[PDB]
């Protein structure tokens, strides 16, 4: 038997993050406030189809390696410089790929400066997924 | 120039 039919999802994943100057540094002495976000566009569900994200903070941030398993997956936290921010994405999913990696640029404005509001759009492609894989990436 | 001082 076989199948007269293929079949190629398309997903985006938008990636972003705010940083704004702390009114007073902490003690540590941390200058500001910043949050990374994994979201799907237009407030649209993604558990569907992703198991986990990890966020690789760098090596002198506390136990370095966040993981959220369920929304939102987001950081938040405190810092003195800005820094590349490799961010892996795990689907609920059989075969290859398993997971992807980003590298995010978390990146801080200075004093007086707007704060920082940014959106990033990656996007990816599943050619002829399981039939278990294509129902939790189109699930309603 | 926008930005601040990185890590490593």
């Amino acid at each position: 038997s076989h199948m007269a039919s293929s079949c190629a999802v398309q997903v985006k994943l938008e990636l972003g993050h705010r940083a704004q100057v702390r009114k007073k540094p902490t003690v540590e002495g941390f200058t500001h406030d910043w949050m990374v976000f994994v979201r799907g566009p237009e407030h649209s569900n993604i558990q569907h189809f992703v198991e986990k994200v990890v966020f690789h903070l760098h090596e002198s941030f506390p136990r370095p390696k966040r993981v959220c398993k369920d929304p939102p997956y987001k950081v938040e936290e405190s810092g003195y410089a800005g820094f590349i921010l490799p961010i892996e994405v795990y689907f609920k999913n059989k075969e290859e790929p398993r997971k992807v990696r980003f590298d995010y640029d978390l990146f801080l404005h200075l004093e007086g400066h707007p704060p920082v509001n940014h959106l990033r759009c990656e996007k990816l492609t599943f050619n002829n997924p399981t039939e278990d894989f294509r129902r939790k990436l189109l699930k309603a | 120039t926008k930005q601040t001082a990185r890590k490593s």
